[PDB]
């Protein structure tokens, strides 16, 4: 759960990124 | 400590810069997520995203970026179920990996919809849905899936019964299956129509007067048409299907156009 979740994190960041 | 100090000054920044309810609702929602948790890597999500929600004028990339971070802060604060986790890193997935903004909006909207119900059923279907879009390469495919997935979420958080939604379920296998064969893109939005109208319990008539197809719906109560529009204009969206939606007293038409 803790590597799921750091994994989301992660990609949701890259995803910020790149909306923005 | 800092983080936590400018995450609270943002989010009230981003109220005042954007009227929209969403945006408002989003922005307190990542502070309040933001606080719940104590992983630092959470604040410095919330934090960029509310920083870059200030820094951009565009109300729909704001709208993104704000679901994106509430998805994640949402799933990463405290211990949830291995499913929620699975929803939000596939859908998050989903959208890292598309040029389509309906795609990424559709896949935020379903996971942060199932992220928010607790029934293990409801997760399972969405999840599954995820599983199936991912797999695809065809991204009008995947925006059925999406248009299929966010419906049925919507009925969860909307308080469809476990039954309801097992019914629900039903109707989301038989919208992805008739688009994997090649359904036409109106036979999908009566899909989700039919979805929508069995899981709030209520009654439709379906009439075909010539090439346009026109749905009758009976018994919302007003405050219930909020959930089915959004789900169906949603839908028609994301499958490029136009839909005229009027409204009598208890009455709503739905014009699937041809």
């Amino acid at each position: 759960k803790k590597e799921l979740a750091k994994e989301v994190i992660e990609t949701a960041k890259k995803l910020i990124e790149k909306l923005a | 400590g800092s983080l936590r100090e400018e995450i609270r000054k943002l989010a009230e920044q981003l109220s005042e810069k954007y009227k929209d309810e969403e945006i408002r609702e989003l922005a307190r929602e990542a502070a309040e997520l933001a606080e719940e948790s104590d992983d630092p890597e959470v604040l410095e999500l919330a934090y960029e995203a509310l920083k870059k929600g200030l820094e951009l004028e565009d109300e729909e990339k704001v709208k993104l970026i704000l679901l994106a971070a509430v998805l994640a802060a949402r799933v990463a604060r405290g211990e949830v179920p291995e499913e929620k986790l699975e929803i939000a890193l596939k859908a998050l997935e989903l959208a890292e990996a598309s040029e389509d903004e309906r795609i990424i909006r559709g896949a935020l909207r379903a996971a942060l919809a199932a992220a928010r119900t607790d029934d293990p059923l409801a997760l399972e279907v969405v999840l599954e849905a995820l599983e199936r879009a991912q797999a695809s390469e065809d991204e009008r495919l995947i925006r059925a899936i999406l248009a299929a997935a966010y419906a049925f979420a919507l009925l969860a958080v909307a308080g469809a019964s476990a039954e309801r939604l097992k019914e629900a379920e039903a109707i989301v296998k038989e919208l992805i299956a008739a688009a994997e064969k090649g359904a036409s893109p109106q036979e999908l939005v009566l899909l989700v129509i039919e979805m929508m109208v069995k899981g709030m319990g209520v009654t439709m008539e379906t009439h075909r007067s010539g090439n346009e197809v026109k749905v009758v719906i009976k018994g919302l109560h007003e405050s219930q048409q909020e959930v089915l529009l959004e789900a169906v204009l949603f839908a028609a969206e994301l499958m490029g299907v136009r839909v005229r939606i009027r409204f009598k007293g208890d009455t709503v038409t739905i014009v699937v156009r041809e």
